[PDB]
């Protein structure tokens, strides 16, 4: 079965799957948990950076696209270069040439379209990333949970990565309470480390491994590493 | 590179306490010959803005189709299209102004003189030009072509600077425009005695007048003159 049907993306199953497609889902399940979660006013990005030996470093897992978005990466760390490069060239473009801050749903659409591209042609790959992006646009605040298989989904919270259902549980179950901590961002990051620490298993979240980005009404998209975020470990 | 065929002339505005007003007559000329009379040269764009065109027609008319598309364009995986999300003018005039530069700079002008006149989202008044060149620039008045010489020059007189505008009434402000396009009328060979006018209040939204005539024109004192000198009778 499979073995026949895995070969490419370009390949159905005799069941409808594309395989190709599953697998790349596999690297994001095996990368490093990252959580999501907005107000009213403002969007966070907690994140667990992972490290390979205790003589390396953890590697960053947000990217700012623009002053007003960024997002959280789990699994193919170049592949996640790669999307949130086109994703500050788009950000760009609507600024230059209209003058428009880039809509954040409108950004959840051009890369399910550059997703896409990549499931149905030969010779590509699908990208082996996912990506939680947030942002504070004409319409208050978002975020936005990106799968390589081309599939975007606007929610009030979520997680991904290994263990990640954990957080998910939480911010499911937290629900009615963060999504009102409007104009307290402290509250709200606190709110993503609580769900991101429901995902711990390994170890705790020290302070060169915790990785908090914000943005919001009047906050510009800002990340915090190290020292700047030992006020909530 | 190219040379304009059928010609709009004079295109004049002017911001007032609530809003912009613009205006330019119905007439596509041909050289010397004012071969067309039913010509509407201010394209209105949603209901808060309003491109006034002068220069080649054939290029406005493809302005017009430009601008279709853009509110199409905008309408697309937009559930917000018709409220925070509808197109501002300030996205519609830098639009204008991007495509302006870049065909000057491919050596292929669209042969134009344009004015983009309306009300921001949070109510501020826009009013900015872009020509062949792409060149810009804003002013509490703007005038095209001919109405620069001899209509600015009058509506400086209402609104001389910016501590003017919120001291000016759209009963003041009407007056002034309408007065301008009958002193095109006395000294234009390219004018019409019809044009269009329109108002964009951010409180009376978009208002467009059609049809409109110079009226209360002086010719009396013709009779009185004869001879060039010395002739009596």
């Amino acid at each position: 079965f499979r073995n026949n049907y895995d070969g490419d993306t370009v390949t159905f199953s005799p069941t409808g799957r594309l395989f190709q497609v599953e697998y790349a889902l596999e690297a994001i399940k095996q990368g490093s948990v990252t959580v999501g979660l907005r107000s009213n006013t403002h969007a966070v990005l907690v994140a667990l950076k992972r490290n390979a030996d205790e003589l390396s470093s953890y590697q960053k897992k947000i990217i700012k696209c623009d002053e007003h978005m960024g997002l959280s990466l789990a699994g193919l760390a170049p592949d996640a270069r790669v999307l949130s490069n086109y994703l500050r060239q788009q950000c760009n473009y609507s600024s230059l040439v209209f003058n428009r801050k880039l809509a954040v749903e409108r950004a959840g659409h051009l890369l399910c379209d550059k997703a896409q591209k990549n499931t149905q042609s030969y010779g590509g790959r699908p990208y082996g990333v996912g990506l939680l992006i947030i942002g504070y646009d004409k319409s208050g605040a978002h975020l936005l949970e990106f799968q390589p298989s081309g599939n975007v989904t606007e929610l009030y919270g979520t997680a991904i990565g290994a263990r990640s259902q954990g957080a998910k549980t939480y911010l499911e179950r937290t629900l009615d309470t963060f999504i009102k901590i409007d104009g307290n961002p402290d509250e709200l990051i606190k709110a993503g480390v609580e769900a991101i620490s429901q995902s711990l298993r390994d170890e705790s979240l020290t302070v060169d491994n915790l990785s908090i980005a914000i943005v919001g009404k009047d906050t510009p998209f800002t990340i915090y590493d190290g020292e700047a975020v030992a006020k909530y470990i | 590179t190219q040379q304009p065929i059928v010609t709009g002339t004079s295109v004049i505005s002017m911001k007032y306490d609530n809003g912009v007003i613009i205006a330019a007559d119905n007439l596509g000329s041909y050289g010397s010959l004012l071969r067309f009379n039913g010509v509407e040269r201010l394209i209105p764009v949603g209901d808060n803005t309003v491109v006034g065109i002068s220069g080649d027609i054939s290029d406005m008319q493809h302005i017009e189709r430009l601008l279709k598309d853009l509110v199409t364009e905008n309408a697309y995986d937009n559930p917000l299209a018709d409220a925070e999300e509808a197109l501002e003018p300030s996205y519609i005039f830098e639009y204008l102004a991007t495509v302006m530069y870049q065909r000057r700079s491919k050596m292929n002008p669209l042969w134009n003189a344009i004015i983009v006149a309306g009300v921001q989202s949070n109510g501020d008044q826009f009013l900015r030009y872009v020509n062949l060149l792409g060149v810009t620039y804003s002013s509490p008045t703007l005038a095209t072509g001919f109405g620069a010489h001899m209509a600015n020059p009058l509506l400086r007189k209402v609104v001389d600077r910016e501590s003017d505008i919120p001291k000016t009434t759209v009963q003041v402000a009407e007056e002034a425009i309408v007065n301008a396009m009958r002193v095109l009328y006395y000294r234009d060979a390219r004018s019409s005695r019809n044009f269009s006018l329109a108002i964009i209040d951010k409180n009376t939204g978009l208002t467009f007048k059609k049809n409109l005539q110079v009226e209360n024109m002086k010719w009396d004192f013709a009779k009185d003159i004869k001879g060039y000198g010395t002739q009596k009778i």
